[PDB]
C-alpha cells in the first residue's frame, strides 16, 4: 500500500525530473574524454598550486 | 546424520531417510540417540491448506480495498509509468555515462579538492592584505602613468 | 526460494519506514531537481565552451 | 501487460550500464565522505579570498 | 473458472520482456546492494555536513 | 462456442513463464535489496529529507549558478584567445624571475 501511494503521489512530478536529469547528464556524458582530460590537467596544476 | 521423515508422493508409505550420505570420517555407532534438533518431518496437507487460506485472506481483496494490495500496486505502477519508459531509459543511460566519466576521473578530482583545500587554508586569513595589495599595486602603477609618454 | 520470510519481512518493514508520508518530500525533490537540471542544461553550449 | 511493456522499454539492455551507474555512485559517495574535511575547508575559505 | 483466470493472467505476462527486465535488474544490483546502502549512508553524512 | 483451459494448458503457460521468464534472477535481486535496506531504513529516510533540503537550497541558486557559468565562459574565452600570449609569458618570464 505504501509503494502504491508513493507511486500515485510522485508520478505527475516524475517526467519533468527525468527530462531535466537526462539533459544535464548528457551535457557531461557526451564530453567524457574532455572532462577526464580536464580533471587530469587540473590535478597537475592544482597540485602545483597547493604544494606552493 | 539427520533422520528426516519423507512422504514420497500423494499416497505412499512414509519413510525415514538419513539425509547426508557417508563420505568418510566418524560413523553413526549402534545405540545412538537423535534429538529433535537433528530430525525433520513432512509438511502435511492441513498446514498447506491453512497457509493458503491465511495468505489469500491477508493479502487478498477487502471491502475497503476492492483490488487487493497486489492489484493496487500493479495498477499504480502501470498508470504512473505509462509513457515514461523511453524517458527513464534515456535518463538512466545519461546518468550512467556521466557518473562513469566522473568515477574514472574521481581520483584526479579529489586530488584537486585536497590541493585547493590546502590553497584556501593557507590564503584565506590574509584577505584584507590582498585588498591592500591590489590598491597599493594600482597606486604604484599610477605613479608612473601620470602622462602619456 | 526467493520467498524466504526473513528477507521479505525485513524489506517490507524497511519500505514502510522509508516511504511512509514521504510523498511530499519526494515531490519536492523531483520539482527542485527538475528546475535546477533544466536551468543547467539550458547552458549546454556555455558548459562545453 | 502495459506495466511489463514499460519495464521492458525502460530496462531493455541496461544491465551493464546500470551496474556501472551503481558502482560509480557508491565509489563517488564513499570517496566524497572520505574527503569531507577538504570539501568543508574549500566551502568555508573560498569566500574570503574571492570576495577580497 | 480458476484455470480460465490463471490463463488470462498468464497471457499478459511475456517471458521475453519479463526475462530481459529481470536480467537488467539483476545485473544492476549484483554484488552492489551493500555498497549502495553504505553509499546512501555516506551521502547522508555528506549532506549533514554540507547543508 | 468456446472451451475452458485445461489443467495441462494452464500448467504449460505457467511453466513457460517460469522457464522463459528469468525467475532465478528474482532471488538475486531480492538478496541485493535485502543488503540495501538491512538496518538502514531510518538512515535512508533521513537521507531523503536531507536530499530534499540540499536540492531546494541548490535550486534557490540556479540563477547565480547560471550567471557564474556565463562569467566563467566569457573569461575563459578571452584567455583561450590569448593562449599565445600565455605561452609566451610561461616561456620567457620564469627565467627572468
Amino acid at each position: 500500500n505504501v509503494l502504491s501511494e508513493t507511486v500515485d503521489q510522485t508520478s505527475p512530478h516524475l517526467s519533468a525530473a527525468l527530462d531535466g536529469v537526462a539533459r544535464f547528464s548528457e551535457t557531461i556524458g557526451k564530453r567524457d574524454e574532455d572532462v577526464k582530460k580536464l580533471l587530469a590537467s587540473a590535478n597537475k596544476v592544482a597540485t602545483v598550486l597547493g604544494d606552493r | 546424520a539427520t533422520a528426516s521423515i519423507l512422504n514420497p508422493s500423494l499416497v505412499a508409505s512414509r519413510v525415514i531417510q538419513l539425509s547426508p550420505p557417508y563420505t568418510g570420517g566418524p560413523t553413526l555407532r549402534d545405540g545412538a540417540v537423535l534429538d529433535v534438533d537433528r530430525t525433520q518431518v513432512p509438511i502435511e496437507y492441513d498446514e498447506v491448506r491453512n497457509q493458503v487460506t491465511r495468505l489469500l485472506a491477508d493479502l487478498g481483496p477487502t471491502p475497503e480495498q476492492p483490488k487487493g494490495p497486489f492489484g493496487d500496486i500493479i495498477e499504480s505502477f502501470a498508470d504512473g509509468f505509462a509513457g515514461k519508459g523511453e524517458q527513464l531509459n534515456r535518463t538512466l543511460r545519461g546518468l550512467s555515462d556521466a557518473l562513469t566519466a566522473l568515477n574514472e576521473g574521481r581520483g584526479d578530482f579529489f586530488a584537486v579538492v585536497k590541493s585547493l583545500a590546502l590553497f584556501v587554508n593557507a590564503l584565506h586569513r590574509s584577505d584584507q592584505q590582498f585588498v591592500a595589495l591590489n590598491n597599493d599595486l594600482a597606486q604604484f602603477t599610477n605613479s608612473f602613468t601620470n602622462t602619456d609618454q | 526460494r526467493s520467498l524466504e520470510p526473513e528477507k521479505v519481512n525485513t524489506i517490507a518493514t524497511s519500505l514502510i519506514t522509508i516511504f511512509q508520508g514521504q510523498g511530499g518530500t519526494i515531490n519536492d525533490i523531483l520539482d527542485q531537481t527538475a528546475q535546477l537540471t533544466a536551468s543547467l542544461a539550458d547552458r549546454d553550449q556555455a558548459i562545453g565552451e | 501487460g502495459t506495466l511489463l511493456d514499460e519495464a521492458a522499454t525502460a530496462f531493455g539492455g541496461l544491465g551493464p550500464s546500470l551496474q556501472r551507474l551503481v558502482d560509480s555512485t557508491q565509489a563517488i559517495a564513499g570517496d566524497f565522505r572520505a574527503n569531507i574535511d577538504p570539501v568543508n575547508d574549500i566551502i568555508e575559505n573560498s569566500g574570503p579570498i574571492i570576495d577580497s | 473458472t480458476l484455470f480460465e483466470t490463471i490463463t488470462a493472467i498468464s497471457e499478459q505476462v511475456d517471458p521475453i520482456k519479463l526475462n530481459e527486465t529481470l536480467t537488467a535488474a539483476a545485473q544492476a544490483l549484483d554484488g552492489l546492494g551493500d555498497k549502495f546502502g553504505r553509499s546512501i549512508v555516506d551521502g547522508n553524512a555528506i549532506l549533514a555536513d554540507v547543508n | 462456442s468456446s472451451a475452458y483451459p485445461t489443467i495441462e494448458r494452464t500448467l504449460a503457460g505457467i511453466s513457460g513463464i517460469l522457464t522463459g521468464g528469468g525467475i532465478p534472477n528474482i532471488e538475486v535481486i531480492q538478496t541485493e535489496v535485502f543488503n540495501i535496506l538491512n538496518g538502514r531504513a531510518d538512515q535512508i529516510r533521513e537521507f531523503l529529507n536531507q536530499l530534499d533540503t540540499f536540492t531546494d537550497e541548490l535550486n534557490q541558486q540556479r540563477e547565480e549558478i547560471t550567471r557564474a557559468i556565463d562569467s566563467t565562459n566569457r573569461l575563459l574565452n578571452i584567455v583561450s584567445q590569448r593562449n599565445d600570449t600565455l605561452d609566451r609569458v610561461l616561456t620567457e618570464f620564469p627565467p627572468l624571475i
